[PDB]
């Protein structure tokens, strides 16, 4: 079975710059989509970053500060995260969609990792 | 003097019967007897994992 | 134009045929399967490996008492005993005579060698069949991989070939499979959460790096010997090692039909069972008029040599008289004899030599030459070698 | 102790059972299926766009 492993995060002061990494393991050869989602306390799930091959997409509250890079050969995504504000604290999850198993017994479509906690202090 | 201790044998119960699973680290003597007039004593050497009813 | 054909599933041996339009020259087709693989629907369930008895330092308290703190590690066992009189290199650790307490807590953890040595469990069903074909239709030779299910055609030069599903859904694998070191065995391992000591599956892990494992090693703590700080533990030997010493023979040598197994992904191939049907859809632009191909007159057979062996062992000299020099296909409509070549080059007034295979003591077969028919007949001699190193090229008629 | 029961597939309704041994007091059991998922086993073929 395929899984996503999330690494990074920690406690930092505002204005810092971190990197968040999510890696895919299992029986996979190519990945159509890999994306990032954030979940703050007391609220619902929202999207942050959206990477698939060369194209990229950003939300309204994340433009100009966070950059997403994807490596299909390693099946990893690296979210270079900069210009911290107090509202950015949350638990971040990495999602993969449109998995093309290498025949590769067809199985579940989407996956969800445990995620990593990011906390920022004023 | 020192003497080795065998692992605790696995007991499972059934109607008028007991199944013993044994996994010896070394060859060992298993001896069994019946508490009635006729003992039917059984003495056996076991050196491989086994199940005995 | 729709045409139907059948193929006994077997690699190596080629196949020759001609599609005969009532008013145009026959169009030849040649087929050669290279590899016929059969991949199952296999879903991973768990993994196992050698375990290591995790043992902390003993917790000694001297003239007092202690408590058990559960670390909640898998298959953890904790115990406290009294009346211990420990020793050290520099004399006595304590001065008390009794009331001393020592606590032991033991567990199991995955060995460092899990990455390179570990047995995988697998649930198999729903075999899907794939093939590599080398096909030439109207001197258009191609080598291609094709999905031989009931859909997914492959098109080239307008010709659309569809290989239908197999007539038999037999598979060499059983429902539960065990993989290790590139060898495959059909074994009935116990399912997740039901492992037993002294047998396979005592230690249970969802994945290689799950970091959450279930375990029944039946670990039992024992009273340490007096005058020594240590912790004796007893447990059944490794069921993985017991299975390693048992190791019934491999499926690679036990499977019926002689099916060979390779696992880059799990797959089986090159073993003959059943037949694959082929459906041709030919566009109407590939058909050539008769006058543009050679036509013959007064053609006759002669059988020069006969050996009805496994290999081609019948040589036939055909004497003809042609209006033109040009290649044409030669076909035997029946299964009485199978030819070697797909086409033969043809002179104006020469003679042709044809190699074929038959299993008939007294063959009498009608060959189809470029546009006409001839009836070859004769008797044949047995072979000399009792065993050969290749399969049969022909069928066994009743 | 072996026991068998049936629960009609539906969410939002609690379901009650009792295990009745001869020599012990009956044991009640209450089960609520919060969410039942129907996960197809699915594959990808191709993608399209403008």
């Amino acid at each position: 079975e395929v899984q996503l492993q999330a690494s990074g995060g920690g406690l930092v002061q505002a204005g810092g710059s971190l990197r968040l990494s999510c890696a895919a393991s299992g029986s996979i050869v190519s990945i159509n989509v890999m994306a990032w989602y954030r979940q703050s306390p007391g609220k619902e799930r929202e999207l942050v970053a959206k990477s698939s091959g060369p194209f990229t997409l950003y939300a309204d509250s994340v433009k100009g500060r966070f950059t997403i890079s994807n490596d299909a050969a390693k099946n990893t995504v690296d979210l270079q995260m900069n210009s911290l504000k107090p509202e950015d604290t949350a638990v971040y999850y990495c999602n993969a969609e449109g998995l093309r198993y290498p025949s590769g017994t067809y199985g579940p479509s989407a996956v969800w990792g445990q995620g990593t906690q990011v906390t920022v202090s004023s | 003097c020192t003497v080795p201790l065998a692992p605790e044998p696995m007991i499972t119960f059934g109607f008028r019967s007991v199944s013993l699973k044994l996994h010896p680290k070394n060859p060992t003597y298993l001896i069994t007897r019946q508490l009635a007039d006729e003992p039917h004593y059984t003495h056996e050497l076991i050196s491989e994992p086994a199940v005995r009813n | 134009y729709e045409h139907a054909t059948t193929m006994p599933s077997q690699a190596g041996i080629s196949y020759n045929t001609i599609v005969n339009r009532a008013g145009y020259a026959p169009l030849p087709i040649s087929i050669t399967p290279t590899k016929i693989k059969l991949i199952p629907t296999v879903n991973l369930e768990y993994v196992t490996c050698h375990y290591k008895t995790g043992m902390d330092s003993p917790a000694i308290k001297c003239c007092g008492s202690q408590e058990c703190t559960p670390t909640y590690r898998p298959d953890e066992q904790c115990k406290v005993f009294t009346g211990v009189y420990p020793f050290m290199w520099g004399g006595a650790y304590c001065f008390c005579d009794t009331e001393n307490t020592q606590v032991s807590k033991a567990y199991v953890m995955k060995s460092d060698d899990c990455l390179a040595d570990h047995a995988e469990a697998y649930k198999a069903h729903t075999a899907s069949v794939q093939a590599f074909l080398n096909i030439t239709v109207g001197e258009h030779s191609i080598v291609t991989t094709v999905y031989v299910n009931g859909e997914t055609p492959v098109n080239f030069n307008g010709v659309k070939i569809t290989a239908g599903p197999l007539s038999t859904a037999w598979t060499p694998f059983d429902r539960k499979i065990v993989q290790y070191a590139g060898e495959i065995y059909n074994y009935d391992f116990p399912e997740y959460g039901a492992g037993q000591p002294g047998a396979f599956g005592d230690i249970q892990s969802r994945t290689v790096s799950s970091s959450d494992l279930y375990a029944n090693t039946n670990l039992v703590l024992q009273r340490p010997k007096a005058g020594a700080i240590h912790v004796p533990y007893t447990q059944a030997p490794s069921g993985f090692e017991q299975w390693k010493k048992d190791k019934a023979p491999s499926l690679k040598f036990t499977a019926p039909f002689g099916c060979e197994i390779y696992t880059n992904p799990i797959r089986a191939e090159n073993c003959a069972v059943g037949s694959i049907p082929l459906a041709f859809d030919i566009p109407d632009a590939l058909f050539t008029r008769v006058s543009e191909t050679p036509t013959l007159s007064a053609a006759e057979c002669t059988l020069n040599e006969c050996v009805y062996s496994s290999d081609f062992g019948g040589i036939a000299t055909v004497k003809y008289s042609a209006s033109k020099s040009g290649k044409c296909a030669v076909h035997v409509p029946s299964g009485t004899a199978t030819l070697k070549e797909a086409a033969v080059e043809l002179t104006e007034q020469g003679s042709a030599t044809i190699h074929f295979s038959t299993a008939n003591i007294h063959p009498e077969f009608r060959l189809q030459i470029c546009t006409s028919y001839v009836t070859c007949k004769g008797d044949c001699h047995p072979p000399k070698d009792h065993i050969v190193t290749h399969p049969q090229y022909h069928a066994q008629t009743f």
